[PDB]
RNA sequence: UUAGUUGGGCACUCUAAAGUGACUGCCGGUGCAAGCCGGAGGAAGGUGGGGAUGACGUCAAAUCAUCAUGCCCCUUAUGACCUGGGCUACACACGUGCUACAAUGGAUGGUACAAAGGGUCGCGAAGCCGCGAGGUGGAGCCAAUCCCAUAAAACCAUUCUCAGUUCGGAUUGUAGGCUGCAACUCGCCUACAUGAAGCCGGAAUCGCUAGUAAUCGUGGAUCAGCAUGCCACGGUGAAUACGU
RNA sequence: GCGAAGAACCUUACCAGGUCUUGACAUCCUUUGACCACUCUGGAGACAGAGCUUUCCCGGGACAAAGUGACAGGUGGU
C-alpha cells in the first residue's frame, strides 16, 4: 500500500509504505550499504521532516536504474508521492520546499560537429 | 552592448552533520572534476585537527576565520583617456563571501605541505589569528584601494 | 652488496629494481624463493637471508652480461646489411612509426 | 578508368581478401553501406524520392 | 607466417634453389618473393631480389636465417637534404 | 621575422617568384616596429585571359592585415597589393594611438 | 497454443491488419490474448551532407520498426485455417 | 528455488497505440491598446528543454574525382592485364588531438550502481589449459527469451612519504599470440628486461550559462585484421554573470 | 583526424619491369550451339603448349567459341 513511484533521471524507484519502527529495506539489503554517503542520507528524510513522521512508518524500496545518487532523488520522489497518499493534508507542507516536483533535467545529446552536448572545436584564426 | 541584465543565482543545500553554507560552498570551490567524495571528506575530516590542536568550536573559529579575510573594498579599473586609472569602489554582499573561499583556497594549494587535509586546516588557523597568505592578501587589495581615493566616485 | 650498491633507507621489493636486468615483477620471485617477507628494510635482512637472495640471484642475469649481449645484437644487424641495421646506424626510428614528425626520442633534440 | 574497374570487381578475385564492395549505382570504392549497398550520395539522393522503405529524416 | 604453423616459404623460389644445390652458388637467383623467411638451405646463396624497379643481388650468410628476404634489399633512396 | 607560405594553383612557383613576393613584402616592417613571428599565406592563380590575382593574410596578434587584387600580369598585382595592406597597418595604428588621446 | 509475430515499417498497416487477425481469430478460437506492444528497434544513419568537403555539415536517417504479439490459448480446426486465409497486405510481416 | 527460480497474478514498474495536459488559461496592479510586473492552480508559465526546418541574394566560394554533360584532346594508348614498389620518406615549419609532469596520488585486496545498441556463410556461454594476449569446446539464440557484457570513476582496508621517485611512459633487445596466400618496407595485441623528455609551460590564444563546462566509462558505421579519428549512450557533477 | 564510415596485395587514380590491340565492359555480322571449369608443363603472374569433359533448354533466346567492321574506352583539360 501507499505506493509512491517517483523518477530521478534515468532512475525509476517504487515504494511502498508502511507504518512501523522507521527501517528502510532497498532490494532486500540494509541501507546504510546502498547508500554510503551521510550527505547523501540526509536528502532522503526530507519528505519524512517537513511533516513529523519519520520514527512512524518503514519504506520498502525496489528501485531499479540510474546512479547511486540518481537513486537517492528518485526515493524521495517516491516516499514524497506515496506519503502525500496516505493523508492529503500535508500536500501545503511539501509543496513549499518543492517536493513533489519531479525534476526535469535530462542529460543531452551529442550534436555533429560538436565534441559533446556544447563543447566547440578549437578555432584557428589563421 | 546586449543583454538584459539581472540573472537568478543558484541555491545551496544544507549539509549534514556540520549544517552551514559556507561549508558546502567550500565543498563545491576546492572539488575537481565532480568528485564530491573526495572533496567532502578532507574537509570533514579536517574540522576533527581543528577540534584536536586547538579545540574550540569547529563551528567557530571557521567563522571569524572567514569574516578575517572578506574583503571591503575592491578594484574595478576603468581605461580613461591616456592612462587607465584603478577606480576603488565597494564589494557587494554575495562577492564578499565569494572572493574569501576563493582566496582561502587558492593559498590552501600552495601552502607546502604533506596533504590539502593538513594544509587547508592549518590555514584558517593563522586566518583565525590574523596572519597568514589570505590574511596578507586582503591587506593588498585594502592598501591599494585606499591608495587611490582619490579617484573613488568621481 | 648485491652486485652493485643498493638504496638502504629503501625496501628489499624496491632496492633489488635498482641493478640492471631485474624488474619490479620479477622481484617477486626473487623474494619468494629466498623466503623471506617482502616489506623488510634493507638495513635489517640478516646474512642467512642476504646470502639466499645472493645464491637465488645468481641464476638470473644480471648487469655486463646483459648490456654486452643487447650491444652484440645489434652490432650482428649493422653490417649484415638488415633494414633496421641502416635504422640503428643513422639514429632514425627502427619499429614500424613514421618520421614526418615525432621521432624526437630517438633522433634527440 | 571506371568501366573496367566495375568489370573487374565483378568477376572472383585470387584470394577472398582481394574481393571488396563497390555501389551499384555509381560505382564509387569510398563510403559504401552493406545494408542498402548504396555509397552515401546515393543513399541521400535516393531516400528523399521515398524509395527505401523504412527509411526517413531523423529529428530525433 | 608469425606462429605455429609457420614459417612461410614461397614454393617457386624455395624449388629453384632446392636445384640449385648442385651449382653450389653457380648461378644467380633471380626473384620476386621478398615475403619468404631465409632457410638454413639458402645459406652461401646468391639471390637477387626485385626492390620496386630493378634486382638487386646479396650473398646469403648464416646470420641472414629467418629473416626476409627483402630485409636487405632497401627500397626508398635517401641521401639526405 | 616573417614565414612565407605561397599556395600556387595553376602556376608553377619558382624561385624568382619566391623572391619577388618575399622581398616586396618585406618593406613593412619599418611601420610595425615590433612584427610577432607569425606566418604569411599567399595565393596565386591565373586565368585563360592573362588576369593575374595575389591574396595576402598576414594575423598580427590584433592586426588582421589582407587585400586581394586582380590585373593583368603577376608582378603587377604584388607591387599593387602592399597600398591595400600598408593603408590598414596605418589605419589601425594611428587609430589606437591617437583616440586614446582624446 | 500459436503465437503470432508481426512486424512492420508502419504501425497504421500493422496495428489495423493485426485487428483483423483478432476479430478472425476469436470467431473461431475464442481464447485470444490482446496484442502485446513489443519494443521498437531503431537505427540511425548519418551522411555527410555535401559531396567532396565540409564534413562538419551532416545529415541523419533513421529507420523505426514496431512488433506486436498474437497468443491463442486453446486454438479450433478452422482457426489455423482463418489464419491462413486472412493474408495482410505488404508492409507488414507475419510469422507463426 | 542456489538464485522471479517453478506454480501463480498484471497489483506496481515496464513496453506502445489512442487521449488529457500549458493555451497570458485565471486573479491583482499598471496601460487607452498591444503588452508588462507579481501571485494562485499544476509535473511543467510566459515561443518549458532539445532537435528537424536555413528567405531575395554575396563570395565567377567548392566539386568535370559520386553522377550527368557543351567544347577541346588521345586512341598499337592519355585504353586494357600481372608482379613488385610507393601514397607510411625527413635537416625542418604550422594546425588538430592523446598521455603526463604525482599524495584530491601510485600499488595491492573486497564490493555496489546504468543507458543506448549489434548478432545467421553471425554472436559466440559453461567447462578445461596457459602468467598473459589466447587455444579447445560447443550450449542457447533468426532474439523484451541467448550472447556480446564483469561498467569505470566512486566506496571500504594496507602500504608507499615529497625524490626525476613505487610519477611518467616514449625508446629498444628477446620470447609469443591473432587475421590473412602473405605482417621486411608497412598491422594490432601479450610476457620479461631497458628506462627518455617532462616537476604546470614565454609572447599569444581557444571553449563554455545547467544536468552545461569538467571528468569517467560504454556502443556503432566503415571492417578478414587495424582509430588517441567520427557518430551516439549513460555515471558523478561546478563556479560566475555588477553591467554595456 | 578535410573527400578517406578503415592504403600490407585489391582498393590505387602514381612508378619500374613483363604483356594485348574490335580490346577488361554493351549493340548490330556469320557458322555451332551451352560456355567453361580441372589437371600437367614453363611459369613472378598475366599468360603460352597438351588431355578429361562444354550435359543449353525451349525454328526462339542469353551468353560462350571463332575473325571482320561499325565501334568501344579515358579518375585527360576547362
Ligand atoms: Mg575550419
Ligand atoms: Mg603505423
Ligand atoms: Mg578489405
Ligand atoms: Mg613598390
Ligand atoms: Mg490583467
Ligand atoms: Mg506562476
Ligand atoms: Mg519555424
Ligand atoms: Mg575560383
Ligand atoms: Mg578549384
Ligand atoms: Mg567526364
Ligand atoms: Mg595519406
Ligand atoms: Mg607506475
Ligand atoms: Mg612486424
Ligand atoms: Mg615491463
Ligand atoms: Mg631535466
Ligand atoms: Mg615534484
Ligand atoms: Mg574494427
Ligand atoms: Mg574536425
Ligand atoms: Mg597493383
Ligand atoms: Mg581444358
Ligand atoms: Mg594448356
Ligand atoms: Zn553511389
Amino acid at each position: 500500500q501507499y505506493y509512491g513511484t517517483g523518477r530521478r533521471k534515468s532512475s525509476v524507484a517504487r515504494v511502498r509504505l508502511v507504518p512501523g519502527d522507521g527501517k528502510i529495506v532497498i532490494n532486500n539489503r540494509d541501507w546504510e550499504d546502498y547508500i554510503p554517503f551521510a550527505a547523501l542520507r540526509e536528502v532522503i528524510k526530507q519528505p519524512l521532516v517537513a511533516t513529523e513522521t519519520l520514527g512512524n512508518y518503514d519504506v520498502l524500496v525496489n528501485v531499479h536504474g540510474g546512479g547511486y545518487t540518481g537513486q537517492a532523488g528518485a526515493i524521495r520522489h517516491g516516499v514524497a508521492r506515496a506519503l502525500l497518499q496516505v493523508a492529503p493534508e500535508y500536500r501545503p507542507a511539501l509543496k513549499s520546499a518543492g517536493l513533489l516536483t519531479r525534476d526535469p533535467r535530462m542529460k543531452e545529446r551529442k550534436k555533429y560537429g560538436l565534441k559533446g552536448a556544447r563543447r566547440a572545436p578549437q578555432f584557428s584564426k589563421r | 552592448m546586449p543583454r538584459k541584465g539581472p540573472v537568478a543565482k543558484r541555491d545551496v543545500l544544507p549539509d549534514p552533520i556540520y549544517n552551514s553554507k559556507l561549508v558546502t560552498r567550500l565543498i563545491n570551490k576546492m572539488m575537481v572534476d565532480g568528485k564530491r567524495g573526495k572533496s567532502q571528506a578532507i574537509l570533514y575530516s579536517a574540522f576533527d585537527i581543528i577540534a584536536q590542536e586547538t579545540g574550540k568550536d569547529p563551528m567557530e573559529v571557521f567563522e571569524q576565520a572567514m569574516k578575517n579575510i572578506m574583503p571591503l573594498l575592491e578594484v574595478k579599473a576603468r581605461r580613461v583617456g591616456g592612462a587607465n586609472y584603478q577606480v576603488p569602489i565597494e564589494v557587494r554582499a554575495d562577492r564578499r563571501s565569494t572572493l574569501g573561499l576563493r582566496w582561502l583556497v587558492n593559498y590552501a594549494r600552495l601552502r607546502g605541505e604533506k596533504t590539502m587535509e593538513v594544509r587547508v586546516a592549518r590555514e584558517i588557523m593563522d586566518a583565525a589569528n590574523n596572519t597568514g597568505a589570505s590574511v596578507k592578501k586582503r591587506e593588498d587589495t585594502h592598501k591599494m584601494a585606499d591608495a587611490n581615493r582619490a579617484f573613488a566616485h568621481y | 652488496i648485491a652486485g652493485v650498491d643498493v638504496p638502504r633507507e629503501k625496501r628489499i621489493v624496491i632496492s633489488l629494481t635498482y641493478i640492471y636486468g631485474i624488474g619490479k615483477q620479477t622481484a617477486k620471485e626473487v623474494l619468494a624463493e629466498a623466503g623471506v617477507s617482502e616489506d623488510t628494510r634493507t638495513r635489517d635482512l640478516t646474512e642467512e637471508e642476504l646470502g639466499k637472495i645472493r645464491e637465488i640471484l645468481d641464476r638470473i642475469k644480471v648487469e655486463g652480461d646483459l648490456r654486452r649481449e643487447v650491444n652484440l645484437n645489434i652490432k650482428r644487424l649493422i653490417e649484415i646489411g638488415s633494414y633496421r641495421g641502416m635504422r640503428h646506424r643513422r639514429g632514425l626510428p627502427v619499429r614500424g612509426q613514421n618520421t614526418k614528425n615525432n621521432a624526437r626520442t630517438r633522433k634527440g633534440p | 578508368a571506371k568501366k573496367s574497374m566495375i568489370a573487374k570487381q565483378k568477376r572472383t578475385p585470387k584470394y577472398a581478401v582481394q574481393a571488396y564492395t563497390r555501389c551499384e549505382r555509381c560505382g564509387r570504392p569510398h563510403s559504401v553501406i552493406r545494408k542498402f549497398k548504396l555509397c552515401r550520395i546515393c543513399f541521400r539522393e535516393l531516400a528523399y524520392k521515398g524509395q527505401i522503405p523504412g527509411v526517413k529524416k531523423a529529428s530525433w | 607466417r608469425s606462429l605455429k604453423k609457420g614459417p612461410f616459404v614461397d614454393d617457386h623460389l624455395m624449388k629453384k634453389v632446392e636445384a640449385a644445390a648442385e651449382s653450389e652458388k653457380k648461378q644467380v637467383i633471380k626473384t620476386w618473393s621478398r615475403r619468404s623467411t631465409i632457410f638454413p638451405t639458402f645459406v652461401g646463396q646468391t639471390i637477387a631480389v626485385y626492390d620496386g624497379r630493378k634486382h638487386v643481388p646479396v650473398y646469403v650468410q648464416e646470420d641472414m636465417v629467418g629473416h626476409k628476404l627483402g630485409e636487405f634489399a632497401p627500397t626508398r633512396t635517401y641521401r639526405g637534404h | 621575422m616573417l614565414k612565407y607560405n605561397i599556395r600556387g594553383e595553376n602556376i608553377e612557383v619558382t624561385e624568382p617568384i619566391r623572391d619577388y613576393v618575399e622581398k616586396k613584402i618585406d618593406k613593412l616592417e619599418r611601420y610595425f616596429t615590433e612584427t610577432p613571428d607569425a606566418n604569411v599565406h599567399v595565393n596565386l592563380k591565373v586565368y585563360s585571359d592573362k588576369n593575374a590575382k595575389v591574396e595576402v593574410t598576414i594575423p598580427l596578434p590584433n592586426l588582421v592585415l589582407r587585400a586581394e587584387e586582380t590585373s593583368g600580369d603577376l608582378y603587377a598585382s604584388i607591387d599593387l597589393i602592399v597600398d591595400k595592406l600598408e593603408r590598414q597597418i596605418r589605419k589601425h595604428k594611428t587609430k589606437v594611438n591617437r583616440k586614446f588621446r582624446d | 497454443k500459436i503465437r503470432i509475430r508481426l512486424k512492420a515499417y508502419d504501425h497504421r498497416i500493422l496495428d489495423q491488419s493485426a485487428e483483423k487477425i483478432v476479430e478472425t481469430a476469436k470467431r473461431s478460437g475464442a481464447s485470444v490474448s490482446g496484442p502485446i506492444p513489443l519494443p521498437t528497434e531503431k537505427s540511425i544513419y548519418t551522411v555527410l551532407r555535401a559531396v567532396h568537403k565540409y564534413k562538419d555539415s551532416r545529415e541523419q536517417f533513421e529507420m523505426r520498426t514496431h512488433k506486436r504479439l498474437i497468443d491463442i490459448v486453446n486454438p479450433t480446426p478452422q482457426t489455423v485455417d482463418s489464419l491462413m486465409r486472412l493474408d495482410l497486405p505488404s508492409g507488414v510481416d507475419i510469422e507463426i
